[PDB]
RNA sequence: AAGCUUGAGUCUCGUAGAGGGGGGUAGAAUUCCAGGUGUAGCGGUGAAAUGCGUAGAGAUCUGGAGGAAUACCGGUGGCGAAGGCGGCCCCCUGGACGAAGACUGACGCUCAGGUGCGAAAGCGUGGGGAGCAAACAGGAUUAGAUACCCUGGUAGUCCACGCCGUAAACGAUGUCGACUUGGAGGUUGUGCCCUUGAGGCGUGGCUUCCGGAGCUAACGCGUUAAGUCGACCGCCUGGGGAGUACGGCCGCAAGGUUAAAACUCAAAUGAAUUGACGGGGGCCCGCACAAGCGGUGGAGCAUGUGGUUUAAUUCGAUGCAAC
């Protein structure tokens, strides 16, 4: 969030806490999320992560 | 199967068979033997009846002057009619692609502008100017309407004694002209064995709609070049090896373009064609 | 509008671009420059560059407000929260602290759904 | 050298200094494959440098080479085809090697008699940190510490 | 034929939960909607472009709405018949344990018809609209584009209900129940030890996997069955021809629902090996990169070839290799 940037300003030193913030939820709202793809899911919903 | 050898010209590709119009003129739907394979519509064939069904067991497809992938369709096509209208989008490279090919093949283009009538005073003019680039480049333009099938006599007369063909894009009223020419519609279209027809003023014409909505065929680099002879002259212009017709210091061809000594389109087309084979 | 020489670098990064407004800490807007306003209107604005310049072009023209202390308040996710923050702190400032800002959406509206090729 | 990475080989030095610095360097010019006569025209320069350094021929070089040599660089090997751009410390075998080469590469085929001069004229300039070779120290370090965004 | 209760059932009492109706509502937002500063953009993309802003927009700041819409709830948690269920009240409510007797006292199981309910589109048919997307379209490349690519939108979404009865409405596991691996795991009740936190520690009921035998073709499954049983209910009948015509039917309709033939083939499949390719990936090496150095090639020039000539310019020469 903050790294007391007194200097840094290209990097932010942040990639944690996305679950209501940044790219996590914010990319999926006014862009389409389908229903003939998470219809795979029913069966497929836990496998593609770390990857 | 065997029968009695007789000559014929293959009037039509009968799908499964080929239909042969005999030397007499008699059309015989003929089989085509496992033994022969160099057959196309237009071939003069030895076909035989049975002892209609015929059988074909000799052919005569004369030298290349057009292909698709890269396989001759016929021969004695002394002119290629590159017929266009704008459907379903179009480009200068597309006519030129055909031109480059006409030029390569050493089959004469007669560039036919369809829908001339469709094209307004400004539009017709613009298109004529474009048609002129090619024309200036050497490929005569005949203003026709696809629909109205105008300039039909100048075309016909160009057809006399020779065989011609219909090239372009998604039923760009090529199909329409063909109908006029024939004087019988045998095609419309809008948005290698096929069938052949014979002209009265002399000469012949070959058609297929399938060709007409377009994709395009395999080719080699030199041919594209052949498509543009002005480049040869530019090749000589810088060095005893001019870079490669394309930019690099001392690329005359490139320079000639920079100058506009060559039209840009030729170079551009040279590229669309070049890329596709690759 | 206003100054205190402490500002905020609102970086409004944007998909094919990145627009940047430096704002007083207080508010206003003080400059703005985009990334697809760092001309670009292609893959070009879809460059970080687009941003670099975006921010830069904003970040200079806010120091009218004396701004030289910025929190950066990163907004937008365009190719410009590197380049743009570049050109926001470093654009006549000492960055005083960074942050990224967001709410709990619950929306209304339907966005698009059109494509399928 | 993906398995086990490397510097230079069969080098020959000075019977009067024994300096490797001078050795890898005197050598560089070879692709004449014989510093049984290479070395000579550089000394006239390093002599004029010797004076210009206020030192000897050996240490005429030294000064100019320490200007020339890079202290950092950026390095490539292309990891993944990746555009390495991160700042790195120029390895000694390079420091030296590249540097020595850089001085030498700055007095080339020219326009008048005697390299003696040509070299002389390169040499003090590299002594003064405004040689070509030293400017490669002072250009490689400029690219360093200002790009690190890409991997 | 009468009994038992024991099943069931019932009635006695936990406990968790996104089950529901119907609605309370919350706080955000999507969006709506507006300037200022601010400033040329925004915008977009393959690559762009239409679009848009420049009108100050976007940006940003400043203001609110509109109508719409609600993470982490996210736990082998939990709830649901499923079809399916997580934004905060209330209700109305559905469904559900552990722990209690008991009683009723077989109230048991399962179901063709039949039937409820049955994802969505759709639709009827109106809602809804703050907004989106078939259809349908600009730009827009693109071989062709009419594709990519971009600048939009009714149904329907965005609303109410009716109107399908079909959704790979799928472990393609029917029901119910019982019977069949150790192990190491879950939840949720609850027993117990100092309750050793409620704990620590039994046991249920329930969840995970592995889990054997077995089974299976095999994959695997393997008690989560894909292992033993039963009833019950429903299934398969070589492949196509066919949720569809005929036909008949439901439905406003979409259309369902229902529901063909000839024809047609000597065939249709599981799982498995051993494979090799992958607009795969994951992993290394090598003047291959890489770090240099130089080379070739260029001029002049050769040699061979090409090419041409030549009568021949003699046959064997071809990534790399004419050489």
């Amino acid at each position: 969030i903050k790294v007391r940037e007194n200097e840094p300003f290209d990097v932010a030193l942040r990639r944690f806490k996305r679950s209501c913030e940044k790219a996590g939820v914010l990319a999926e709202v006014r862009r389409r999320e389908f229903y003939e793809k998470p219809t795979t899911e029913r069966k497929r919903a836990k496998a593609s992560a770390v990857k | 199967l065997f029968g009695e050898p007789d000559e014929g010209i293959v009037i039509s590709r009968f799908g499964m068979h080929a239909d042969v119009e005999s030397a007499d003129g008699d059309v015989h739907r003929c089989n085509i033997r496992r033994t022969i394979r160099s057959l196309v519509t237009g071939d003069r064939v030895v076909w035989r009846p049975g002892k209609v069904k015929g059988i074909v067991e000799a052919v005569h497809e004369r030298t290349s002057v057009l292909t698709r992938p890269v396989k001759p369709i016929a021969a004695n096509i002394d002119q290629i009619v590159i017929v266009s209208a704008i459907l379903p989008e179009l480009s200068l490279n597309i006519i030129d692609r055909y031109l480059v090919a006409c030029e390569t093949l050493q089959i004469e283009p007669i560039i036919v502008l369809n829908k001339i009538d469709l094209l307004d005073d400004e539009g017709m003019a613009f298109v004529n100017e474009q048609m002129d680039i090619y024309r200036n480049i050497g490929y005569r333009v005949l203003m026709v309407s696809s629909h109205t099938q105008d300039g039909l006599k100048p075309l016909e007369e160009a057809l006399t004694g020779r065989i011609s063909i219909f090239a372009g894009q998604s039923g760009v009223g090529k199909s329409s002209l063909l109908n006029a020419l024939l004087g019988l519609q045998k095609e419309i279209l809008t948005n290698t064995a096929a069938r052949l027809y014979h002209f009265p003023h002399g000469g012949d014409v070959i058609d297929s709609p399938g060709v007409r909505e377009f994709g395009l065929w395999h080719l080699e680099p030199e041919q594209i070049t052949q498509g543009f002879v002005e480049f040869h002259d530019y090749l000589g212009l810088c060095k005893y090896r001019d870079c490669k017709h394309d930019t690099d210091p001392g690329c005359a061809i490139r320079e000639a373009v920079e100058e506009g000594k060559i039209a840009e389109t030729r170079f551009e087309n040279y590229h669309r064609i070049l890329e596709s084979m690759a | 509008r206003k100054q205190v020489s402490d500002g905020v670098a609102h970086i409004h990064a944007s998909f094919n671009n990145t627009i940047v407004t430096i704002t007083d800490r207080q508010g206003n807007a003080l400059g703005w420059a985009t990334a697809g306003g760092s001309g670009f209107r292609g893959s070009r604005k879809s460059t970080p560059f687009a941003a670099q310049v975006a921010a830069e072009r904003c970040a200079d023209a806010v120091k009218e407000y004396g701004i030289k202390n910025l929190e950066v308040m990163v907004k937008g996710p365009g190719p410009g929260r590197e380049s743009t923050i570049r050109a926001l702190n470093a654009a006549g400032f000492r960055i005083t602290n960074i942050t990224d800002v967001t709410p709990i959406p619950h929306n209304g509206c339907r966005p698009p759904k059109k494509r399928r090729v | 050298p993906r398995r086990r990475v490397i510097g230079q080989r069969k080098i020959l030095p000075d019977p009067k200094f024994g300096s490797e610095l001078l050795a890898k360097f005197v050598n560089i010019l070879m692709v004449d494959g014989k510093k049984s006569t290479a070395e000579s025209i550089v000394y006239s320069a390093l002599e004029t440098l010797a004076q210009r350094s206020g030192k000897s021929e050996l240490e005429a070089f030294e000064v100019a080479l320490e200007n020339v040599r890079p202290t950092v660089e950026v390095k490539s090997r292309r990891v993944g085809g990746s555009t390495y751009q991160v700042p790195v410390e120029v390895r000694p075998v390079r420091r030296n090697a590249l540097a020595m080469r850089w001085i030498v590469e700055a007095a080339r085929k020219r326009g008048d008699k005697s390299m003696a001069l040509r070299l002389a004229n390169e040499l003090s300039d590299a002594a003064e940190n405004k040689g070509t070779a030293v400017k490669k120290r002072e250009d490689v370090h400029r690219m360093a510490e200002a790009n690190k965004a890409f991997a």
